């Protein structure tokens, strides 16, 4: 427990921050001082460090056993600040390895992958309207995966963003952005199979290539507006101890609108499309299994990857936007956060995975991908 | 402040 300990000292200096009573920093600052003092000319300099943080824990710690609860947090930031110096003077998290992992792997895959999905679009993108879906979807995926890089450089460097604040409003966005565009691209596809097999007639009437792309056009703007609103509460926020740059989220004093996001996120995002798709499907399968389904069984595994990859995300995020930011449960998803994002990412690399393992249950990959998109 | 997406 080395690095447990300054977790744990961490933790608690933030609880001490958000501290409601003096009990609580009593406790916080009793749970540092048993950290601090469970943690050669080098041992002695760092027990010595220890030494004035106890020693400042414990003056601390006679503040808050006075009733000087705002005083007592004073001296918690100084001791902040000399804790700063003592570890600067002298490790990254499983789940943010995990995360790191998944963001290559997901952005090979999806780059290579979607870069030659679209490449195979694109002959056909105006002769057939399942090329126009893939190579909406492809793009929306990709676009998304070009982010991938940054943020993983960032978490590399503990979250330091050293890229400024438009860029730290934009690029973490995408994958939202990528959630939403490929819900409603994935909703207007799953219409028109509805369509193809209950109302054939309509769509003897009705298909044309402009219907497909306005329904693309129509969906990628919505996706857009409904991306805005989160970007616009991007912020980043430099940090002096160590002194570093982060980029994030801005609800202070504002957590109804932050539960307000969460919610409106799960329901626009997740709920409702997993009901109404399910009916879809529920709807087509039934009748299909009564009686093109190369296509639709395809369709139907990118539909279920997206609600499987996004469950963890969602889930965490409505927990989390329920719960107090000095609680430990809080404290533990907010630290699983990169890697809930990087499943949800895998969403942005599985679908020419699906595609090239329907080809493989058809037996070049171009070739193949050619014959399975149409 | 929370540093990230969530
Ligand atoms: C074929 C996709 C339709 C999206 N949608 C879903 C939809 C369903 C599953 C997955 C994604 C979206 N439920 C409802 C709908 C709701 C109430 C009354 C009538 C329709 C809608 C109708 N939406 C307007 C619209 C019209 C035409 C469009 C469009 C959006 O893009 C493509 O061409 C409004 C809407 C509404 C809720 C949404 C949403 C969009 O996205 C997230 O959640």
């Amino acid at each position: 427990d080395l690095e447990d300990n300054w977790e744990t000292l961490n933790d608690n200096l933030k609880v001490i921050e958000k501290a409601d009573n003096a009990a609580q920093v009593k406790d916080a600052l009793t749970k540092m001082r048993a950290a601090a003092l469970d943690a050669s000319p080098e041992m002695k300099d760092f027990r010595h460090g220890f030494d004035i943080l106890v020693g400042q824990i414990d003056d601390a710690l006679k503040l808050a056993n006075e009733g000087k609860v705002k005083e007592a947090q004073a001296a918690a930031e100084q001791l902040k600040t000399t804790r700063n110096a003592y570890i600067q003077k002298y490790t990254l998290r499983v789940p943010d390895i995990l995360a790191l992992v998944i963001f290559a792997v997901v952005f090979l895959v999806g780059v290579l992958g979607n870069a030659l999905v679209v490449w195979v679009t694109a002959f056909e993108a105006k002769r057939t309207i399942n090329a126009i879906w893939f190579l909406n979807l492809a793009v929306a995926d990709f676009l998304s995966c070009l982010a991938l890089p940054i943020l993983f450089t960032s978490i590399v460097q503990h979250h330091h963003w050293p890229f400024g604040g438009a860029a730290c409003s934009i690029l973490p966005s995408l994958i939202l952005l990528n959630m939403y565009a490929s819900i409603l691209l994935l909703a207007t596809i799953s219409a028109d199979r509805f369509l193809l097999v209950f109302k054939p007639i309509w769509c003897q009437n009705f298909r044309g290539a402009g219907l497909a792309w306005i329904a693309c056009a129509v969906a990628w703007g919505l996706a857009l507006l409904l991306t805005i609103p989160s970007f616009l509460y991007r912020v980043v926020r430099e940090e002096y101890f160590p002194p570093k740059v982060l980029c994030g989220v801005d609800y202070s004093h504002d957590k109804r609108r932050e539960r307000a996001v969460a919610i409106v996120r799960l329901v626009l995002g997740f709920l409702w499309p997993l009901l109404t798709l399910t009916i879809c499907y529920t709807f087509i399968l039934l009748r299909t299994w009564s009686r093109s389904t190369k296509t639709l069984k395809v369709v139907v595994a990118v539909v279920a990857s997206f609600f499987i990859f996004w469950l963890p995300y969602q889930v965490t995020g409505i927990m989390m936007s329920f719960l107090e930011p000095s609680s430990p449960t809080f404290l533990l998803l907010k630290k699983l956060d990169s890697l809930c994002v990087s499943f949800a990412y895998i969403n942005c690399c599985i679908n020419p995975i699906i595609y090239v393992v329907a080809g493989q249950g058809f037996q070049s990959l171009p070739s193949l991908l050619r014959n399975v998109l149409t | 402040f929370a540093p990230x997406w969530r």
